[PDB]
């Protein structure tokens, strides 16, 4: 059995950077994938992007395409986050996922998450 | 197999193909997904076995201890010397394994394709085959995957 | 990514009784690109599906779900309290991911 | 119609060694040994060690008149010193198992 | 001030690799000490682009 | 070789026919004992190896020598250390290679009645000949062993 | 060179149990094939069953099936005897043999016999 | 590859030939001279990794200090008993490497006369092959060497 | 890179018998091949013969084909010279070469040399 | 080991401009049985060209050589002072070797 943890609650002033750091228990040498994905609240999720097991290849909607860099220390098992230009409507639930292989496949695993707000 | 590919991405193994239907390369996730794990579980023995929880603050003799400091001094030499050999040969005969495992997945999965891959397709040797009847995505993808429809052609035969 | 067409998200429904829900993708996709989603208010999504055909593990009879191309739809064998909750579709073609508006599920 | 069969390569440039090959690249690697360091003793584990500064082992305990200021600290994590204490014992003498003390002291918490 | 797991007199490793070879002394959880320069596990395979 | 055998026994590697004369599992005992041998010569290597012929018991120091305790401490548990990775990493390397061994003999066995059973008999991919010539026990066995008559039967050729 | 060493005489009363223990000199991990056979006063050797290398199959006469039961330690190079309800017919030698291979062929290993008797 | 041989010389692989042009053996440079750098590579590792440059002068101990001579002599022996388990683990393991990498050589050589010398020369298993066109020294060293002209020749085809 | 060293300058009776060594610099391991030439005072060079790998197969000129030997301690990456019934007509250089493959093929690697004289 | 045929030494000539120098091997040779190699007065050889058709490491554009079975021979692209020197001619069938006597290049 696993455990996905991510960083605490954080809250961030307008037009700066939020970084998140998500790790799972035990975090020994892994290559499953990650990704991302945005609660807004009482909305649905929509994905952002994710990294492909070793290879190291990422991929991101085009809503942002230069504002959301993901990159994994697979060492520790650890998803970190370097979104940037933060504004108003970013005030959401940011989830960490894994999806069991190398590949973006399917998500099952989650973690507690984290609620991210801006204002000042 | 004989060269290897740049364009390509997303796996260690994977095909090609020039049907009209569309040219571009592809990965083999079933087959990349199971070497990876070995790997993982590889470099996860070699850190689980190399314990490091201990204690090795120096000590300090007088002068006339001096057999004291040359026994303490060899003990800690000659433990060096040891976990120096023991980490190197380790690491090295591990990673010829890996080198070759990967040899054995890859040729492994070209006989695969061989076995479902009849002689209806030509062997031309490097690392290809030539079909002998016209095949779209549908048939491509069926070779890729675990499931060929090989009664269903017999053109030239 | 693509675009999914999704119906009203006026689903009213009692419990112990089939119950059905949509979501409509725009175009045709590989079977293996989709899954389901649960999610209840104030607690992250759980997994329902995967590949449009397969059960996730820890999942009970309860659930059922078909379709290719465009047509995708499931259905609820017996609803539950406790299974009623907001699901959503997924979708991947490769190297990528979507998600739906979220369906408007609720109890008389 | 045509399919062929090939690996991956990417543009890496990570060398190992082998039983009998040398200087081989490979697409990817995992490194195991690090060589950085700070260059910056400080805290260890949320408790400040006790920096002796110019004052031994023997001057800290028999209580030097120099380097009064390590009577007050009475919690550490380690001790550190420096590498030829110059304010050790100040009156001219034989500190009788001097080695075997620091032993003793060096597990106190 | 400092927050390393491992403390050396040349420094702090900061991180948690098994091996390390900055100094044979070492306080607290560190990793083990190694005189070999550098070594390195393959996880993929031999590079011979053409 | 896809999937092992349970009615099989007295052998690791076996054949099996359904010819009119019986079907009925058998054993390749000239495969089966060249393997074991390995086997035992295996084992033995690591038990001399291992030598255990030695003074452990353990000493103990008043409360002015803690130099020595620590030091004596630490030879001690240096050793433990030393010897519990020797014990793991031979036998953990050992294992992988006796599992690949065996699948070697098993499939260098195969090769070798593919070279004995020419084109005369139909593969069939999972581990399996059809043949195009209806064969009694006599020559069944002479598959099974190394004597075979080619020659003889040319039917559907 | 092997040698092949059985237990000591033995006398049991009638209606017991008889153990013999058959080893090898420098008995290392072995693993071939043991037997027993039962040499009367002025008659001849009659087979008794034996076991089978690694896979320890055991095959015993139809004339008792029951009464015999044979196990051997393999990491010592040893063999056991369980035989049962003994009687006055069973007064005999009983030898330990080899077959050099896996398997229960012919025998051509012998160790030194030994001799039971039952009376009270 | 049923046997050695022992007219052949100055070379680990050769071929052979029976053509009226001449019969004789032959050794193949290219195949010998790679396995030679991996094995001077190999013994030269083994070399680097066991330093021997430490002092082993030995010390002795009067009546009194018994502890400092059982503790001592502890260390010694624990050292040489570790380096001799080491020297030979690393010298029969590497053994079995070198015969399995030969064989590997040597079969690979096999497959690969295999793919040049195509269906035209009949395979008799016995490591051996015969042709169904007559062949020259031209066309015979076009085989050992990494030349072939196999479209020129079509006979009995 | 690789040095190549020989042994110094040596004179010797008419009669007698000289030997030089040739040995290359961090002499470990090694399998390269070795061979002599001479060149005589105002002559052109003229083959004398050498080693071969790890086979060990010599080979001479026809000249002598008796007076010279040639063996290689290949653990020591070094060639001896055991020539024999020197002559007025031998005083020349001797050069040790190598072909950088087990073979006898061309020579691409060479030592310093070594100058020898006969006289009384 | 086999006899090799030699032209007159006597070949006179200016740096700056094509030379050529003559070496004629009695029988033919495989063509992976020839060799180049330099030698000035005082120092012993240097490696030109291995195989008739390559160039050793380390050498310029200013040497080529061509020949089959016995019309052996080379030429200098463009002469210079330093690489004038005396060349010597090398064949190996198989497990021998042979020089040549070495010609007579000269300055006017
Ligand atoms: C391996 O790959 C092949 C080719 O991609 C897969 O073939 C697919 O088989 C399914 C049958 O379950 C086809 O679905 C059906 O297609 C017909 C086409 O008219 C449609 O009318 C049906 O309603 C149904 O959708 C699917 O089309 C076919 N693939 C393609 C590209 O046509 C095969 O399933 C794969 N097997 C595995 C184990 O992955
Ligand atoms: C491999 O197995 C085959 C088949 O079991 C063995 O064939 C056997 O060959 C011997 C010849 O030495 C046959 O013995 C002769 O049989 C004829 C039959 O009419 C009989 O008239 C003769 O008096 C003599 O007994 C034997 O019958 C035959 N096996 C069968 C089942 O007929 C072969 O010998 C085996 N080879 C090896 C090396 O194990
Ligand atoms: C592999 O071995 C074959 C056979 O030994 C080699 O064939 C050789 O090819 C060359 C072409 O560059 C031939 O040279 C030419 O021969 C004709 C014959 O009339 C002659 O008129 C030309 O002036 C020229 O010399 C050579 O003769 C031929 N070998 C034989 C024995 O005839 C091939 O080159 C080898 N390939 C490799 C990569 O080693
Ligand atoms: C080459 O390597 C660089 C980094 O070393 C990487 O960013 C790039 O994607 C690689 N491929 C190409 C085609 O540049
Ligand atoms: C080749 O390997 C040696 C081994 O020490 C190393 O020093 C050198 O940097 C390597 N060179 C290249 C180009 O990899
Ligand atoms: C400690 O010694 C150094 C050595 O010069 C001196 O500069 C410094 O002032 C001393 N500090 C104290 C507190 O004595
Ligand atoms: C302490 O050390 C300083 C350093 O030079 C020296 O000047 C001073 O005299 C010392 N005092 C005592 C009491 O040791
Ligand atoms: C290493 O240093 C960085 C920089 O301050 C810090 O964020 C990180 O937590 C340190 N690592 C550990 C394990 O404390």
């Amino acid at each position: 059995q696993v455990q996905l943890v991510q960083s605490g609650a954080e809250v961030k002033k307008p037009g700066s950077s939020v970084k998140v750091s998500c790790k799972a228990s035990g975090g020994t040498f892994s290559s499953y994938g990650i990704s991302w994905v945005r609660q807004a609240p009482g909305q649905g999720l929509e994905w952002m992007g994710g990294i492909i097991g070793m290879f190291g290849t990422t991929n991101y909607a085009q809503k942002f395409q230069g504002r959301v860099t993901i990159t994994a220390d697979e060492f520790t098992s650890t998803a970190y986050m370097e979104l940037s230009s933060l504004r108003s409507e970013d005030t959401a639930v940011y989830y960490c996922a894994r999806g069991g292989s190398y590949y973006v496949d399917y998500f099952h695993h989650w973690g507690q998450g984290t609620l991210v707000t801006v204002s000042s | 197999i004989e060269g290897g590919w740049t364009g390509m991405v997303d796996g260690w193994y994977g095909y090609h193909h020039q049907n009209e239907q569309g040219s571009g390369y592809a990965a083999d996730q079933k087959s990349t997904q199971n070497a990876i794990n070995c790997i993982t579980n590889k470099v996860n023995s070699v850190i689980e076995k190399m314990n490091t929880q201990f204690t090795a603050v120096g000590k300090e003799f007088n002068k006339l201890e001096r057999r004291m400091e040359n026994l303490n001094k060899k003990v800690d030499d000659g433990f060096l010397d040891i976990w120096t050999y023991n980490a190197e040969l380790l690491v090295l005969l591990e990673n010829e394994r890996t080198l070759d495992f990967h040899d054995s997945n890859v040729k492994n999965l070209y006989e695969k394709v061989k076995s479902q891959l009849k002689n209806n397709a030509k062997e031309i040797g490097n690392g290809c085959f030539e079909f002998y009847h016209k095949c779209n995505n549908e048939c491509m993808e069926s070779v890729k995957n675990g499931t060929y429809d090989y009664p269903k052609y017999s053109e030239e035969s | 990514e693509i675009v999914l067409t999704q119906s009203p998200g006026t689903l009213s429904l009692f419990s112990g009784e089939r119950a059905t829900l949509s979501c409509r993708a725009s175009q045709s996709v590989s079977s293996s690109s989709l899954a389901w989603y649960q999610q209840k208010h104030g607690q992250g999504p759980r997994l329902i599906m995967y590949g449009a055909s397969s059960r996730a593990t820890g999942i009970p009879d309860r659930f059922s779900g078909s379709g290719f191309g465009t047509d995708f739809t499931i259905t609820i064998s017996r609803l539950e309290p406790e299974d009623f909750a907001v699901y959503y579709c997924q979708q991947y073609g490769s190297s990528s991911g979507t998600f739906g508006q979220g369906t408007k599920l609720e109890m008389k | 119609d045509t399919i062929c069969i090939g690996y991956h390569a990417n543009n890496s440039t990570d060398t190992v060694d082998t039983v009998c090959e040398k200087n081989v690249t490979v697409t990817h690697s995992v490194n195991l040994l690090e060589d950085s360091h700070n260059g910056k003793l400080c805290l260890l584990k949320g408790i400040a060690p006790l920096q002796l500064g110019n004052c031994s082992v023997a001057g800290w305990i028999l209580g030097n008149p120099e380097c009064e200021l390590l009577i007050s600290k009475e919690s550490w994590s380690y001790i550190v010193e420096t590498p030829n204490p110059e304010n050790g014992t100040c009156y001219p003498g034989y500190f009788a198992d001097y080695e075997e003390l620091r032993e003793q002291l060096s597990s106190v918490s | 001030e400092c927050d390393a797991k491992c403390q050396t007199p040349q420094g702090a490793i900061n991180s948690s690799l098994p091996f390390q070879n900055v100094h044979p002394v070492t306080i607290g959880e560190c990793p083990k000490y190694v005189r070999s320069a550098k070594l390195r596990m393959v996880t993929g395979l031999r590079n011979i682009p053409s």
